[PDB]
RNA sequence: CGAUGUCGGCUCAUCACAUCCUGGGGCUGAAGUAGGUCCCAAGGGUAUGGCUGUUCGCCAUUUAAAGUGGUACGCGAGCUGGGUUUAGAACGUCGUGAGACAGUUCGGUCCCUAUCUGCCGUGGGCGCUGGAGAACUGAGGGGGGCUGCUCCUAGUACGAGAGGACCGGAGUGGACGCAUCACUGGUGUUCGGGUUGUCAUGCCAAUGGCACUGCCCGGUAGCUAAAUGCGGAAGAGAUAAGUGCUGAAAGCAUCUAAGCACGAAACUUGCCCCGAGAUGAGUUCUCCCUGACCCUUUAAGGGUCCUGAAGGAACGUUGAAGACGACGACGUUGAUAGGCCGGGUGUGUAAGCGCAGCGAUGCGUUGAGCUAACCGGUACUAAUGAACCGUGAGGCUUAACCU
RNA sequence: AAUUCCUUGUCGGGUAAGUUCCGACCUGCACGAAUGGCGUAAUGAUGGCCAGGCUGUCUCCACCCGAGACUCAGUGAAAU
RNA sequence: ACACAGGUGGUCAGGUAGAGAAUACCAAGGCGCUUGAGAGAACUCGGGUGAAGGAACUAGGCAAAAUGGUGCCGUAACUUC
RNA sequence: AGGACCGAACCGACUAAUGUCGAAAAAUUAGCGGAUGACUUGUGGCUGGGGGUGAAAGGCCAAUCAAACCGGGAGAUAGCU
């Protein structure tokens, strides 16, 4: 089925009765109401695009205000889109709560990774740092050789070098569900998820069933 | 470090194409005096938001 | 990558940085308005406001903690007697920043940092 | 220049 | 490749030959001259001499 | 955390005093051992009345670590010294008849029964 | 946040005995030996307390037979059952990591008796 | 020969299969396991120490394996200089001698601030044509694809006994990569405390400056792993080796000549990421622009007044975003940054006062005081009213639709 | 052996494992008694090896403090 | 060759602590060394710390780390005593 | 008394790093060896080019040494570029 958009608010741990304390992440889930239902008659694929949160009525633009008045729902932050799985059909404006997570056992969380910035080769691609003594001059944390010789004459595309680390769209898969709370509107997941406290998280059902 | 051959006037111009400085062109008008000043900056006489904030 | 860190380095070690923050906070208490670069004023907002916060309540030990900073008797004498009963009603935010062009020596962002005063 | 120095001690290759 | 000294040829050319005779366990190491063949002939002569000596020693012990 | 060239004290009274871990057995390219993993040791110091002499290369099992072992509740058990029990290289069956110092609960699995049977604590 | 604090305050137990670091604290902890559920004892000297609310823990250093055994314990975990202070130690330092190198006569500390 | 720095080592790898293992099979002098040989298959992995400068080799112990080669028998404008080839000196040999020795050994300065291609990232202009805000489909490209041990099947088949299956399922491991501080740690020169030598505040007390943060002890938040989860797949299509069905040429036989059904970590998917600059420039939703004139080479022409629309840009507050750009939140209709209150955490009974002691010092007020980067609030201060860019509904041809 | 090609000649010790080292075996290519031999207390920024402590050398790097590297204002090269 | 981290002989030379002209802080006296302001990326230098091992790294304990002062006890082989 | 020991001034450069179109055509940083004698240094002289000098490297002789620099034979010579 479809996934839901949530906010990461810290991490905690759940003490089970037998003794095992499991580290959990508190993903709060707001009213993921449906903004538009795309069909095959106009796009060639069936999907639903939704939103979450709540914007103030000074930041939302008139194109976004008209797109939200097309659905009639309250203006919320961001827009996401989930493909349908041919077994269900959603209407425009349906308040989808966390009750869809009550039946599933494992989920997949996709989030914007925490930006590490312009990182080196050792931090990014886990290269071995060379020996810091026995005559080492100006060659401590450099990657060293990046190509062979005259006969290739170039560096191969896909070379593991220093550069941008973080701000990616990484996905930690196969995360166990712990507790689905409807009164507090929470979603406790097992393990760690990408992103810091306050980032958006796409929590979809596990494709590796 | 050492070059093979010198670049052109065209290469120098296409390099200095992004060296063009940008002017602000957003000089404001004070409420009381009306003197020209920048955004979030006081005037030459010390006027800011109409109030004499420098007292000097 | 300084995620959730505060404290500007200002291209100086901690001894010189603390010493010039001491001297500049003393000058701002003594003269009530000074003119300096903008990040020094931004960090001096984190220095002068705890001094006034300590100067909210006059006692025996508060004079010694206000003498532990600024290293001067005239600065703590102007504290607790003149700034104390005059900033009594306002709670926090006693300072004010005024951006004033750029310096002609090195093109640095200039700023008058002052208190909410000079109605004498 | 007045003085032009002795060049760099080169690679052996002997 | 060979150990010792002498020239560039020691770096790139091999000039060192080790021959092991499997059912007897006799190892012959030659690092004498420059070309391999002139060392292959010496290594085969030393193989023949050591095998003949090890067989005649067993015959004289028997 | 027991890796190569690590000096360990002998837990039982088999005879050795100081041993040196030469390889963490089980799985290639492995850094260090765990709770009750098998390591290969050499003997650096032994008593005159020991059943093994100085220089015997044999298998052992780590029982106490300075890095600490982690119970699944969230706690850690750190010991003030590394310790091992010597094993006879094809069937484990430890040499010493008395074992000093406590052990960890995760060592109890189907083959180290004599060690936890001779354990005075835990 | 209020969400994290509300999720933590519903799980913290309200009968935690207050003890300063340095007290001779005896802790009885559950353990599952397969088909058995045994309450075992552990008596030692507290050398560190890390208060984190629900995530709070405390060390109990014990000099057992042979060498010392250091073992942390989570305060609000269900695996522990009882915390009883036997002696009230009178150290003036929060952490007691310097007691690790000291064995025997130099390991004991002062009693409060205030 | 008006200069191509080579051996070995460290880091970084790329490619071929004449395949070391994993995988699918045929023969066997294959009862089972363990084997010998051979075909297809390069998707992944392919040691740790002593010696030697050594590649290599031997030894010790693992592993499923310790593959062969190419890339200037890779890689010094990435790094040493141990060895080989500068200048010193010696041992042995030759030469009357100066000197010589691929016969060692002792020791001996290895430069360069990146113009071009390439690679890792990140931006500006313009285009897609009326513009803008978003949401995606998706061409194509990239990342990964390793497997041990134990148990059930099952001591089952097989086997006189010893030994011991194939296939399938589950759990726990090692490496790799990703994610995060929930636990444990490290750092935490912005927090607290102890102490030495000196100086200063007119002196005691107290505090501050210097001596590597003076020496240390811890330690908030962030970063980080040694800490904790995750994954290599399941499934589908087309196949290589190989096993086949029907079946003539050639009354038989035949996997192939017509056809059909199987068949691998190899290929494409399926797992994840980038991505319409894919100039072939895609699709959907929404917002906004409906004012007159003269000149005329009546051209998809230029110029004048009025309006600036949606939106963007500039400035400031700034960020678990960031070299700079860029991205995200906010700008008084406010919780974006700083300050303040309370809580939490950390250091640990501040100063003053009172008591005991000749004194150092000890106790009570007090588990106080101080709290950085944390949390929940609070406009107390700073984000001003405005100015700038972007416009009068949008070209030609053809067909279907309403007039 | 500063000597030695064959050679990592052979034995023992040190290490789990030692072409280095030590004590010898003499089969001295090609040691040798003033171009001196054998030992030798003390000494050496001397060559090699081993033992204890000690540690980021390494396993395996992680964080922090200042000086550069990044941006802005002023002056402003060079090899080629 | 420079308003250059180099070199240049002799005299005076204090307080505290210190065996001392060493070293730490000061008096008399001279200076802040003729580019500053931001941000706190990869990488480079001088450093500090670090769980567990303690040389497994490397040609090589190279570099770093560690010992270090006064009084007292005691100090082996060998020797030219 | 010691061509004695540790260790400042002073003398020299053994290791590693910074530099290596450097602060400088040999330097600096952190460790070093001697430091009452075969020590160091100032001042003023003497020894000089097929020579001087050398606790001996074929080193040094004005940043140039298996035969210094300056001027002249000399526009030497060059089957060589």
């Amino acid at each position: 089925m479809i996934g839901l958009v949530g906010k990461k608010v810290g991490m905690t741990r759940i003490f089970t009765e037998d003794g095992v304390s499991i580290p959990v992440t508190v993903i709060e889930v707001e009213a993921n109401r449906v903004t538009q239902v795309k069909d095959l008659a106009n796009d060639g694929y069936r999907a639903i695009q939704v939103t979450t949160g709540a914007k103030k009525a000074n930041r939302v633009t008139k194109p976004e205000a008209g797109h939200f008045a097309k659905a009639g729902v309250e203006a919320g932050r961001g827009l996401w889109e989930f493909r349908l799985a041919e077994g269900e059909e959603f209407t425009v404006g349906q308040s989808i709560s966390v009750e869809l997570f009550a039946d599933v056992k494992k989920v997949d969380v996709t989030g914007t990774s925490k930006g590490k910035g312009f990182a080196g080769t050792v931090k990014r691609w886990n290269f071995r740092t060379q020996d810091a003594t026995h005559g080492n001059s100006l060659s401590h944390r450099v990657p060293g050789s990046i190509g062979q010789n005259q006969t290739p004459g170039k560096v191969f595309k896909g070379k593991k070098m220093a550069g941008q680390m973080g701000n990616e769209r990484v996905t930690v898969q196969s995360l166990d569900v712990v507790r689905v709370d409807a009164e507090r509107n929470l979603l406790l997941v097992k393990g760690a998820v990408p992103g810091a406290t306050g980032s958006d998280l796409i929590v979809k059902p596990a494709v590796k069933a | 470090a050492v070059q093979q051959n010198k670049p052109t006037r065209s290469k120098r111009g296409m390099r200095r194409s992004h060296d063009a400085l940008t002017a602000v062109t957003s000089l404001s008008v004070d409420k009381t005096s009306g003197e020209k000043h920048l955004r979030h900056h006081i005037t030459a006489d010390g006027y800011y938001r109409g109030r004499k904030v420098i007292a000097k | 990558m300084r995620h959730r860190k505060s404290g500007r380095q200002l291209n100086r070690n901690s001894s010189h940085r603390q010493a010039m923050f001491r001297n500049m906070a003393g000058s701002l208490v003594r003269h009530e308005i000074i003119k300096t670069t903008l990040p020094k004023a931004k960090e001096l907002r984190r220095v002068v406001e705890p001094l006034i916060t300590l100067a909210k309540t006059d006692s025996v030990a508060n004079r010694r903690l206000a003498f532990a900073r600024t290293r001067d008797n005239e600065i703590v004498a102007k504290l607790f007697n003149e700034l104390g009963p005059r900033f009594a009603s306002r709670a926090g935010g006693y300072t004010r920043i005024l951006k004033c062009g750029f310096r002609a020596g090195d093109n640095a962002p200039m700023a008058y940092i002052e208190l909410v005063d000079r109605s004498e | 220049p007045v003085y032009i120095p002795r060049p760099r001690p080169p690679h052996p290759r002997l | 490749r060979s150990s010792g000294a002498g020239a560039q040829h020691v770096n790139t050319t091999d000039s060192a030959i080790r021959i092991t005779h499997l059912p007897t366990g006799i190892v012959v190491e030659c690092q004498d001259e420059r070309s391999q063949h002139k060392n292959k002939a010496k290594a085969l002569s030393v193989l023949g001499a050591r095998i003949h000596a090890a067989e005649m020693a067993k015959r004289q012990q028997a | 955390m027991i890796q190569e060239q690590t000096m360990l004290n002998v837990a039982d009274n088999s005879g050795a005093r100081r041993v040196m871990c030469i390889k963490v057995l089980g799985g290639s390219h492995r850094r260090y051992a765990g709770v009750g993993d098998i390591i290969k040791i050499t003997i650096k110091e032994a008593i005159p009345r020991g059943k093994v002499k100085k220089g015997d290369v044999l298998k052992a099992v780590v029982v106490r670590t300075k890095k600490g072992v982690r119970r699944p509740d969230g706690s850690v058990i750190r010991f003030d010294g590394n310790a091992c029990v010597l094993l006879n290289n094809n069937s484990e069956q430890p040499i010493g008849t008395r074992i000093f110092g406590p052990v960890t609960r995760e060592l109890r699995s189907e083959k180290f029964m004599k060690i936890i049977s001779l354990a005075p604590e835990v | 946040s209020n969400i994290i604090k509300q999720l933590e305050q519903e799980q913290m137990k309200q009968d935690v005995p207050s003890f300063r670091p340095g007290d001779t604290v005896e802790v009885k902890v559950w353990v599952v030996e397969g088909s058995k559920k045994r309450l075992q004892a552990f008596e030692g000297v507290v050398i560190a307390i890390r208060n984190r609310g629900l995530h709070s823990a405390f060390t109990v250093r014990k000099i057992s037979n042979g060498e010392g055994v250091e073992r942390v314990f989570q305060t609000h975990s269900p695996v522990v059952d009882s915390i009883s202070v036997k002696r009230r130690g009178a150290v003036r330092k929060a952490k007691l990591y310097y007691l690790r190198e000291r064995t025997g006569k130099a390991a004991r500390i002062k009693e409060r008796l205030n």
